[PDB]
């Protein structure tokens, strides 16, 4: 009879045959990720298109009824997350013409290549080999050829695309009630509910703001520290007091350290723990691992896998003939199928890796009870921080000795510990700055608050403030260096690394701590502790049924995003960094 | 006195969709229940109303085996009190049940290797089935106020939709065969014993 009875009756026959189809879809993509032939791609193609044609629809009926009539916020969540028409909203020629410029960039990203200039004949391509020079290399000016060459025919070439990009995309949300395009992005974290439980997304600026308030210092000390170690390698070029350079830090845009442990290990007598040859002499198989990992989630509470996830993935490569590729994924096909594929490889990597391909498939099977549209991780943070988390479980030699992959007498100390947390520093600690502030470049330049012409200087004065990095050559306005960036340029989001990153060491600080934990966080192991098991189940289960505040309340006791566990975790390194660091200069002059 | 073709009922190659279910009415008829019990290749087999150890040896009146196909997961609403999609709007049992609910997972006969979208089921219904009535009306069902005339659109739907079941999907999501057994001591020349 009313607005909203007839908006469950919707609801209804959308999830019963929105779930048969996206089974369909899926099971296309499997079979052509593990079986890539022309033919397997053309019906890949052929049923997303099929799926785009009846999402698209499905939403334009969904808008029908009317948000305002519905009182039953576990309704209205599913309704309001189809009702979104996005680019469908904008008007249609628009449409083609965006969808024209982002095809274009997409392209030139994938097919950029920048000569050597010592032997232009010898010019080399990004994905395969300058991502390796910026990794390995050691000599100044051949890794600068590659960050200028890079963004200058990328970053250049790209200029036009985006700006009109930004005036389609803003033109779209603000079509979709959204005052500009990174407000459309903030949406994701908007949860209305329960009283006091709600979230405006603009409270998000400020909480990611005044988080970052609390990380600076250990940013701080991680950067002098690591300025003070490079200067040993590059010494012509390092001001001890200035930014560093930006093409010395590891990766073609220095989101991560991680690259910059070789040069920054502290105590390199003292090599880290790598059981691979553990696993090696032990004939361990990959089934081995999984079956490890599947026994690691048992002793906490969970279920032990699907005999469909035990009958149907990939776990390694074919070896028959068929192409595949690599990158390991955790998927829900929609029906009770779960999977992962990993072309598994018997190293302690992979080992950390498939806990956590399982950490996701595990958040898949807590949540199947909730209809199709609330099937999902309570926000983009939650899915990859808790799959992260299930590797920082199985990193800790505590469990490594549990297991028998590190022999029962160990010897853990200060020298290796602090080896470990820093290369742990470098991965987690060097992007929080990096993503902060290019997600808030962004943001301004949506707000329309960084005009045209000072783009590249607005952009540089932030990473020179905020991230202390040096832009070694001048770059003016006709340059455009952050669509140098896959997530810039290929339309994603990016401040969910940041978020994700703050919500893991919330989780595995509120379980440790529920898994009655004596000591240090960072050699938590939350094994055969089924009380910290059930607590994680009990925000598991809910998906996006209730807004992500009350879904994190659950789990730790707090609201909000907090830093104090991430800091906690740290703690140790920060002591000894803070102490390292009392002869030299902290901090950065931004010139 | 002749043997009940539950045989030719129980092992029949192809089967009902629940929303038109399969009955047949055995009479005139010697049967070994103790056989179908000692089996136990069923997943599902709880008889209500009466233990099917007594019966084998008690003679019955009329006999009702209603066969269909349904979805794993749904299983559990055939039987007396369960009110879900399939016993709301498909088939329902009454409270004064005296009977049998016989099931058994049917996926390497019932299932294909890239979808058997044959078997159906009803969505939506203006009211609940009665205790065993059947409902095969295509019409399509109109929840709004504003009528539809043949033409299905929002707040008027087609009412039924295809299982499509897949070899590869959870138990919950596989297809379950499934035999009730209905006894009627109530007529006077009693005609199915053990
Ligand atoms: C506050 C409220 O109305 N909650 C309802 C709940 O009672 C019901 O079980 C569910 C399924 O319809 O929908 C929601
Ligand atoms: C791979 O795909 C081809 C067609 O795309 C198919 O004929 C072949 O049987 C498939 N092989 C496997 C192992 O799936
Ligand atoms: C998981 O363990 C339980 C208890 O032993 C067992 O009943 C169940 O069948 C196991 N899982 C699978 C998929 O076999
Ligand atoms: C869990 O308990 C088992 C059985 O006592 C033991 O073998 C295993 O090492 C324990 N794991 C941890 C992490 O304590
Ligand atoms: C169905 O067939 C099998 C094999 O022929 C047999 O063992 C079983 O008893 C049969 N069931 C009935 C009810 O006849």
């Amino acid at each position: 009879s009313t607005i909203e009875e007839l908006a469950k009756t919707f609801l209804d026959k959308f999830n019963q045959e929105a779930e048969d189809l996206d089974h369909q879809r899926s099971l296309a993509a499997w079979n052509y990720n593990t079986n890539i032939t022309k033919e397997n791609t053309e019906k890949m193609n052929e049923a997303e298109a099929k799926w785009s044609a009846f999402y698209e629809e499905q939403s334009k009926l969904a808008k029908d009824y009317p948000l305002q009539e519905i009182q039953n916020f576990t309704l209205k969540r599913q309704l309001q997350a189809l009702q979104q028409s996005g680019s469908s909203a904008l008007s249609a020629n628009k449409r083609e013409q965006l969808n024209t410029i982002l095809n274009t960039m997409s392209t030139i990203y994938s097919t950029g290549k920048v000569c050597n200039p010592k032997k232009p004949q010898e010019c080399l391509l990004l994905e395969p080999g300058l991502d390796e020079i910026m990794a390995n290399s050691t000599d100044y000016s051949e890794r600068l050829w590659v960050w200028e060459g890079w963004r200058s025919e990328v970053g250049k070439q790209l200029r036009p695309l985006y700006e009109e990009y930004v005036v389609l995309k803003n033109e779209m949300a603000r079509a979709n009630n959204y005052e500009d395009y990174g407000d459309y992005w903030r949406g994701d974290y908007e949860a209305e509910g329960a009283d006091g439980y709600g979230y405006n997304r603009n409270q998000l600026i400020e909480d990611v703001e005044r988080t970052f308030a609390e990380i600076k210092p250990l940013y701080e000390h991680l950067h002098a520290y690591v300025r003070a170690k490079l200067m040993n390698t590059y010494p012509s070029y390092i001001s001890p007091t200035g930014c560093l350079p930006a093409h010395l830090l590891g990766d073609m845009w220095g989101r991560f350290w991680t690259n910059l442990y070789s040069l920054t290990v502290p105590f390199p007598e003292k090599p880290n723990i790598d059981v691979t040859d553990a696993m090696i002499n032990q004939n361990w198989n990959a089934v081995r691992i999984f079956k490890e990992a599947e026994k690691f989630f048992v002793s906490v509470g969970l279920p032990n896998m699907t005999q469909g996830f035990w009958e149907n993935s990939m776990l390694t490569e074919p070896t028959d003939g068929r192409k595949v590729v690599c990158h390991p994924t955790a998927w829900d096909l929609q029906k009770g199928d779960f999977r992962i594929k990993m072309c598994t490889k018997v190293t302690m990597d992979n080992f950390l890796t498939a806990h956590h391909e399982m950490g996701h498939i595990q958040y898949d099977m807590a949540y199947a009870m909730q209809p199709y549209l609330l099937r999902n991780g309570a926000n983009e943070g939650f899915h990859e921080a808790v799959g992260e988390i299930m590797s920082l479980s199985a990193s800790t030699p505590k469990h490594l000795k549990s297991i028998g992959l590190l022999p029962s007498d160990f010897r853990e100390d200060n020298e290796t510990e602090i080896n470990f947390l820093l290369k742990q520093a470098l991965t987690i600690v060097g992007t929080l700055p990096f993503t902060y502030m290019l997600e808030k470049w962004r943001w301004m330049v949506f707000k329309g608050e960084i005009p045209k012409d000072q783009w590249m200087k607005k952009w540089w004065e932030m990473k020179r403030e905020i991230v202390g990095v040096m832009e070694p050559v001048p770059h003016d306005e006709t340059y455009c260096d952050p669509a140098a960036l896959y997530h810039v340029s290929n339309d994603f989001s990016f401040i969910r690394y940041y978020t994700r990153t703050i919500y893991q060491f919330q989780f595995q600080e509120a379980l440790c701590q529920a898994a009655k934990h004596e000591g240090p966080l960072h050699k938590c192991d939350i094994s055969n502790s089924t009380e910290a098991g059930q607590k994680l189940l009990n925000m598991l289960r809910l998906g996006k049924s209730k807004p992500w505040t009350l879904a994190l309340e659950n789990v730790v006791g707090a609201r909000n995003m907090d830093v104090r566990p991430l800091l906690n975790y740290f703690e140790p390194l920060f002591g000894w960094l803070k102490d390292q660091n009392r002869n030299s200069f902290v901090g950065w002059n931004t010139d | 006195t002749n043997l009940c073709p539950f045989g030719e009922v129980f092992n029949a190659s192809k089967f009902a969709s629940v929303y038109a279910w399969n009955r047949k009415r055995i009479s005139n008829c010697v049967a070994d229940y103790s056989v179908l019990y000692n089996s136990t290749s069923f997943s599902t087999f709880k008889c209500y109303g009466v233990s099917p150890t007594k019966l084998n040896d008690l003679c019955f009146t009329n006999v009702y085996a209603d066969s269909f196909v349904v979805k794993g997961d749904e299983v559990r609403q055939i039987a007396p009190g369960q009110t879900g999609v399939i016993a709301d709007y498909n088939y329902k049992l009454p409270d004064d049940f005296t009977g049998c609910v016989i099931a058994w997972n049917s996926v390497k006969q019932d299932a294909l290797t890239g979808g058997n979208y044959g078997y159906l089921y009803r969505l939506f219904r203006k009211s609940k089935l009665k205790p065993f009535e059947r409902d095969i009306s295509t019409e399509i069902y109109q929840a709004g106020s504003t009528p539809c005339n043949g033409q299905v659109g929002l707040n008027c739907y087609y009412p039924l939709e295809r299982y499509g079941f897949h070899p590869t999907t959870g138990v919950n999501y596989q297809p379950f065969r499934v035999v009730v057994l209905s006894f009627e001591l109530l007529n006077g020349p009693a005609t199915v014993c053990g």
